[PDB]
RNA sequence: AAAUGUUCA
RNA sequence: GGUUUAAUUCGAAGCAACGCGAAGAACCUUACCAGGCCUUGACAUGCUAGGGAACCCGGGUGAAAGCCUGGGGUGCCCCGCGAGGGGAGCCCUAGCACAGGUGCUGCAUGGCCGUCGUCAGCUCGUGCCGUGAGGUGUUGGGUUAAGUCCCGCAACGAGCGCAACCCCCGCCGUUAGUUGCCAGCGGUUCGGCCGGGCACUCUAACGGGACUGCCCGCGAAAGCGGGAGGAAGGAGGGGACGACGUCUGGUCAGCAUGGCCCUUACGGCCUGGGCGACACACGUGCUACAAUGCCCACUACAAAGCGAUGCCACCCGGCAACGGGGAGCUAAUCGCAAAAAGGUGGGCCCAGUUCGGAUUGGGGUCUGCAACCCGACCCCAUGAAGCCGGAAUCGCUAGUAAUCGCGGAUCAGCCAUGCCGC
């Protein structure tokens, strides 16, 4: 049960209290940054590519 | 008494206000 | 009068244009309080490094929002015609707040 | 400029290939002769050289195996006296197949 | 199970963003979106023309997008045409106007994500289970490099027993970050599975 | 400590009396970081050595430290499959070391209320004669004693 | 002067 | 773990599973169960033919889903008049080709991760040795955090590692003045607040500084010991970074992927339940057993972060939680704050207590459609076990341990005592 999810998210269907956060890459339900849209482990996917704007290896 | 409600200690650690913490 | 901050991911693009605006300004007349370094914002995001399960281990990351300051004390209309259409922004963002 | 955390892991460098180089630098194209002293102390040496069907001319006495050397030269391998001798001549005759001349090489050492 | 990204670990220094451009905690997360769409047909119908990195930009709310391409004539031709549909349709997911710049590669075999491609395609037209590999290097040495190496991973000429085979010359310090090591990741679809090809290329320093 | 000895941290001298010790006692007096309320309790010690005794707390101070710091004891010796207490001098360094903590050991085990006059007290007996802690050091230097017969090997 | 101290794809 | 259950979902399994995936389970999430419903389908790419077609609002039934039913429309195109007729999306029915699977296999896989181990190692080129597997180099002495370096040596060099190049913190400089300040005079509703000022502090940008450079001693050298100067030295303190490989390690439930399997259902929708069960076992933790303590009033000193259908000053009702009002704040300019431990005054007087707060009754608040299962707060009343813990066992070598509080991600809310940070 994937695809049937991933879209059964998009829409809007009833209240706002069912709706919720779903990365925007892969289907992931939890881990997702509001700030990219993204689940965790596609936050590291990306970032290591260089195709987060910013956003770079800590470090302090 | 970290877990006393009823007390300064106890509403600082629970993160809450009341009778016992007013907010200043 | 005429304050103009400016917002940047990358602080080398970012107190480049900061200049080019402020050598602008000023090649028209107008004191300019030169780009005044304001403090930064720095977000960071700390993810499991595995996919699976390996709670312990993991990779920071931040996104440091740098920010610039420069205001032109007595602007006119040539110190307009210059910083309202001359630009150069990429990766740089700038709001004027008159 | 280099920075001079190199400077001295390079020129310490040199230090040893200058002291384990200053005389094989002259080498072009392997030698047509080797010319050792104690046959038997530089065994690597004659090994090498005969290996690759060099003549090998070396001042050996009792105690080096004379079959291995092609032009041998009998006589005292430690005494400077010796040496000295025996060396001399040796150059005096290559210069003087080739050129003049003299005299006497500053060979003398101090001879106790 | 270790070594990190050699891009995102130069990022900040000697490697650059594959896409630049500011955002505010209002927007960013949205324009990332149209970002990783944009990429998403490039990727698909610009494959035939071997293309290595989308640089995408945003200025005063517009769209860069450069393809750096092995073959520029693939999106173009040998004439004038073609592209100028590309342009149409990224415009066609995204409500707004898209420039799209043609770019080409000094040595198409100097870069990673191409050369960890073209010849790792030989595996999935099933040969050379590992010339294949050794022949890719020596062209990118061949090329001037300072160091390349490529890795190939899955079930090898189609074995059960999933392999390893990587190659080896040049110089390859991954962990120097002052390197500037260009790297590439491929994947063979095959018929008897996923394999994965690494290839890393050391080009100047300092 | 494979590489080399250790190196002992040099303290900083008591603002008051000053003296490398007092902080080294204040420093076993202390809990959680939580000084002040240490340094304190050690100055509050006073009025216990102080107009009910009149002889000068640094003095008797560091004359409990003396007569509360052993000068032998028992370790262990790693023999095979015996492991016996055997003897063994005592370094200058334990005997403070031990002393100051024997001493604040002593003292909260006492049945004064207050922590104050707990120490002080406990420093007073010590000052000379018996004393919690002091009984301590006496047993540390009986076993010593009831052992002398495995100081045959000594590490 | 380690009293002993078994087994397992 | 196990045992229950209609279900209690699935994985993880010594270290390297067990506050792990889960950085947020009331419905959503969910993959599980029961019951009611839909089937070219919640959606992807298209083809045929009747027709209809953008869209929007109702009625019936019902728990919802679903099923049934009734209200209304041409910018495109032909000059063809228009009411005859073709057409574009696009919407519908019916049929076709297909969709979907969190169904299985990590023992077919990619990718990412863990782990030995930040251990100092692992190799190559030519040369030499041995019939050969291989050896040497990289065995040896000294030295180092280190295959770091030095000296030796049939080896001479090199690569992946170590180190350095990157970030943070320590001292200082240059650039920069809606943060800073009588630092200097001025005025002050005595708030840097007003003129005024960049000196301090600070914000932040690229620069300086350190290396055994110097002195003394030991040494063949590398280096070791010590001293001066210096903010800082002998890697200054932390990060990031984890070699050839090992574990048929972990993940087909993030994703991707070969094969196997289900396609009026092993796919989809909905309401309700469940993942929260409880005779028991274990792991990680929190709060404690108290006087170096507790309670109350008053009074100080942080850092790092986060905020527009958000943070919410300041008022007012309420004892409270909160509620009404309501300024500022696109935030170095407003506020979430106030830090706590500390300090000062008072109270408790060694007791299962003014220690400890479990548990339970009752009365309220707030989020959300909704808090029976199953939320978090507030208030009154209860007030339990615990006064120090067996065999065993864990963490830490310094601004560390210990202790005190603050922030953030996820997030409507929160079961966070977790986690990442200050
Ligand atoms: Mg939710
Ligand atoms: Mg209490
Ligand atoms: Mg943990
Ligand atoms: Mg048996
Ligand atoms: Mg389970
Ligand atoms: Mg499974
Ligand atoms: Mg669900
Ligand atoms: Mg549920
Ligand atoms: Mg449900
Ligand atoms: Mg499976
Ligand atoms: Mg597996
Ligand atoms: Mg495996
Ligand atoms: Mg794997
Ligand atoms: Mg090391
Ligand atoms: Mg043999
Ligand atoms: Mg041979
Ligand atoms: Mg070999
Ligand atoms: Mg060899
Ligand atoms: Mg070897
Ligand atoms: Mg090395
Ligand atoms: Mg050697
Ligand atoms: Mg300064
Ligand atoms: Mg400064
Ligand atoms: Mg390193
Ligand atoms: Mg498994
Ligand atoms: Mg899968
Ligand atoms: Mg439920
Ligand atoms: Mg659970
Ligand atoms: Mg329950
Ligand atoms: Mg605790
Ligand atoms: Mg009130
Ligand atoms: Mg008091
Ligand atoms: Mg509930
Ligand atoms: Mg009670
Ligand atoms: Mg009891
Ligand atoms: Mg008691
Ligand atoms: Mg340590
Ligand atoms: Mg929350
Ligand atoms: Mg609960
Ligand atoms: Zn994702």
């Amino acid at each position: 049960a994937r695809k049937a999810l991933i879209e059964k998210a998009k829409r809007t269907p009833k209240f706002k209290v069912r709706a919720y956060t779903r990365c925007v890459r892969c289907g992931r339900a939890r881990s997702v940054y509001r700030f990219f849209g993204l689940c965790r482990i596609c936050l590291r996917e990306l970032a290591h590519k260089g195709q987060l704007p910013g956003v770079r290896k800590a470090s302090w | 008494g970290k877990g006393d409600r009823r007390t300064r200690r106890g509403k600082i650690w629970r993160g809450t206000y009341g009778k016992y913490r007013p907010r200043k | 009068k005429i304050r103009i901050k400016l917002r940047g991911f990358d602080h080398k693009t970012l107190d480049a244009s900061a200049q080019k605006i402020v050598e602008a300004a000023r090649r028209s007349g107008a004191q300019v309080s030169g780009p005044i370094p304001l403090p930064t914002r720095v977000r960071r995001f700390t993810v499991i490094r595995g996919p699976f399960k390996h709670k312990d281990s993991r990779e920071h990351f931040e996104l440091r929002t740098h920010n610039r300051l420069v205001d032109i004390i007595n602007p006119n209309r040539k110190t307009i015609e210059q910083l309202m259409t001359l630009d150069l922004p990429t990766g740089v963002e700038i709001e004027i707040k008159t | 400029e280099r920075p001079k955390k190199e400077q001295v892991r390079l020129k310490h460098e040199l230090e040893r290939l200058q002291k384990y180089l200053s005389g094989f630098r002259l080498l072009k194209r392997l030698p047509d002769a080797i010319f050792v002293v104690d046959p038997t102390k530089e065994a690597i040496a004659v090994r090498e050289a005969r290996k690759l069907f060099i003549p090998v001319i070396a001042l050996a006495d009792t105690d080096s195996d004379p079959d291995l050397v092609d032009y041998i030269i009998p006589g005292n391998d430690d005494a400077i006296r010796s040496i000295q001798l025996i060396l001399s001549r040796a150059v005096d005759l290559i210069i003087q197949a080739r050129g003049g001349v003299v005299e006497p090489s500053p060979s003398y050492a101090l001879v106790q | 199970g270790n070594k990190i990204h050699p891009i995102g670990f130069r990022l900040g220094i000697t490697r650059d963003w594959e896409s630049r451009w500011y955002a505010g905690k209002k927007q960013y997360r949205h324009l990332l979106l149209e970002d990783q769409r944009i990429r998403g047909l490039l990727e698909k119908e610009l494959y035939s023309a071997g293309l290595a990195r989308v640089d995408i930009e945003r200025a005063a709310d517009n769209v860069a997008v450069t393809v750096h391409v092995a073959k520029p004539g693939v999106v173009i031709g040998r004439g004038g045409e073609r592209i100028r549909v590309l342009r149409e349709e990224l415009a066609k997911l995204t409500g707004k106007n898209v420039a799209l710049n043609v770019q080409e590669v000094q040595n198409p075999n100097l870069s990673a994500p191409l050369v960890a491609q073209r010849v790792a395609e030989q595996i999935e037209r099933r040969f050379a289970v590992r010339r294949a590999i050794k022949q890719a290097v020596q062209r990118v040495m061949e090329s001037g490099a300072k160091g390349a190496k490529v890795i190939v991973s899955g079930r090898i000429g189609g074995a059960e027993q999933a392999r390893t085979e990587w190659a080896a010359q040049g110089r390859v310090p991954l962990h120097t970050l002052r390197a500037n090591i260009d790297y590439g990741f491929a994947l063979a679809r095959t018929t008897y599975g996923v394999l994965g090809v690494k290839a890393y290329i050391f080009l100047g320093e300092v | 400590a494979r590489r080399r000895r250790a190196e002992v941290r040099q303290l900083q001298p008591d603002l008051v009396y000053g003296d490398v010790l007092v902080t080294a006692f204040i420093n076993k007096i202390m809990r959680d970081g939580k000084k002040n309320l240490a340094a304190r309790i050690f100055y509050d010690a006073c009025k216990i050595i102080q107009e009910k005794t009149g002889q000068e707390p640094l003095k008797v101070f560091k004359q409990a430290v003396e007569n509360v710091k052993p000068r032998m004891e028992v370790r262990s010796r790693r023999v095979g499959g015996a492991n016996y207490q055997v003897p063994m001098e005592v370094s200058p360094r334990r005997q403070q070391s031990l002393a100051l903590r024997w001493l604040v050991q002593a003292a909260n085990q006492r049945p004064e209320r207050r922590a104050a006059v707990r120490i002080a007290h406990e420093l007073m007996d010590a000052a000379e004669g018996k004393g919690g802690a002091v009984k301590k050091k006496e047993d540390v230097e009986r076993m010593a004693e009831a052992n002398r017969a495995y100081a045959h090997y000594r590490w």
